This record gives structure tokens, C-alpha cells and sequence, in this order.
């Protein structure tokens, strides 16, 4: 079961990272007025949902 | 009057032909670069070779 | 004819502080999508596109 | 039990199969510059959580 | 119980048949290069879903 955790951590681990890279990733061309606040709120608070996970 | 008109537009038109070679050649560029991307699609095959004609 | 060419600087002063603006705002829209390409949201192609424009 | 999750693994074997072609068909033709790290980071990562399931 | 899972299976048969067709009916157009190879592997995968259901 242990190891059945360690694998499925290391999932949330990945999405973690994308979550991250795609965030900033946004900020950094949203300091020229990216696409709207929309999306800085649409990659934020996913960042805090795989932060979660 | 007539003629000092007429070589005062023609001036004029050869600007506009310059400015319309720049714009062109730029469109070939980007035109190209798109027929390449799309080619490296097929390279996979990802569409079909009509696309890329 | 006299009417005539005088209406026509009217025009033509419309067509172009029309076109300026559209000017300005096309540029800043390659501006926008010039740093989405630095930040590497997207495919270069689509860069040359908005240059193109 | 041991056969439901002896076809059940056979089931992520062929999904393992998709992610990773379509990750090396996207980077094949990435070294051209695909579709910016973008489609890259959406490959990679999707491969790691099959890898992980 | 067992009429459970006796219906329950009848669903899935019937989602097989769908995949079935969808993946004959590709890669008879597949032949004369249908729509890339992209899609026989999206239609091989999934009836291998099916199948392991």
C-alpha cells in the first residue's frame, strides 16, 4: 500500500509541475498585460489545487 | 498644373511599391516557414499532404 | 468637380486616422504575442503571422 | 481479483503506448521548433502520470 | 448481483462494437492515407480499452 502511495505521489509530483511552469510561464508575458487577469486567476489557483493534492 | 500633378503621383506610387515589396517578401517569409512546420507535421504524418500543398 | 474634390480630402483624412489607429492597435498586438512567443507559449509561425500583419 | 487487474494493467500497457508515441512524434518534429515547450510540457508530463498508473 | 453485472457487461459490449466500427471504418479510408496516423492510434488504443473492459 505504501508503495501504492509512492507511485501516486509522484503523479501529483508531475502535475505540480506543469501547474508551475504554466504559471509562470503566464506572469512573465503578464507583465506586458497578458490575456487578461482571467488567466493569471485561471493558473494561480490551480497551482494551489496540485499544492493540495 | 496637369503634369506637375501627375509626376507628384507617380512619386507616390513608387513609394507604395516599395512599401508593398516589403510587406509582400515578409508574407513569403512567414508563408514559407508555415509550409515547413506543417511539412515536419507530415513528418509524423500528423495531416495530410494536400495541407501542405 | 469643385464639390467633388473637396469632399475627397475629407475622405481621405478619414481613411487615414482610421488606419493609424488600426495601426497602433495591430502593433501592440504583435507586441503581446511577440512576448508570449519569449515566454514560449507559442509557435514561432504565428509570430511571422503577426508581423506579417 | 488477480485476473480483474491482470486486464486492468492491460488496459494502462496500451495507454502507456499512446502517450509515448504521441511524446516522441511531438518532439521528433520539436526540434524544429513545434508548437513552442508548450505541447512539449503537455507531453511529457501525461507520459510520467501513465507511467505512474 | 450477478444480474448486475450481467447488464453491466451488456453495456460494454455494446461500447466494443462501437470502437470496433470506428476502427475498421478508419483504416479502410487509412488505406489511401486517411486523416494521418494520429487517428488509427487514438481508434487502435481505445477498443484495446474496450476490449480489456
Amino acid at each position: 500500500t505504501l508503495m501504492e502511495l509512492r507511485a501516486q505521489r509522484q503523479q501529483a509530483e508531475a502535475e505540480l509541475k506543469l501547474a508551475r511552469v504554466t504559471y509562470s510561464r503566464q506572469q512573465r508575458l503578464a507583465q506586458t498585460q497578458a490575456v487578461s487577469q482571467q488567466d493569471l486567476d485561471n493558473a494561480a489557483t490551480e497551482m494551489a489545487v496540485k499544492q493540495a493534492q | 498644373r496637369s503634369v506637375v500633378q501627375t509626376v507628384r503621383s507617380s512619386f507616390n506610387n513608387i513609394n507604395a511599391s516599395i512599401s508593398s515589396i516589403n510587406a509582400y517578401k515578409q508574407a513569403v517569409v512567414s508563408a514559407q516557414s508555415s509550409l515547413d512546420a506543417m511539412e515536419a507535421g507530415y513528418s509524423v504524418g500528423t495531416r495530410t499532404i494536400v495541407d501542405v500543398l | 468637380n469643385t464639390a467633388t474634390a473637396y469632399f475627397n480630402v475629407l475622405n481621405a483624412i478619414d481613411v487615414l486616422s482610421y488606419t493609424q489607429a488600426q495601426k497602433e492597435a495591430i502593433y501592440r498586438q504583435l507586441d503581446q504575442t511577440t512576448q508570449r512567443f519569449n515566454v514560449g507559449l507559442v509557435a514561432i509561425t504565428d509570430v511571422q503571422n503577426a508581423r506579417a500583419q
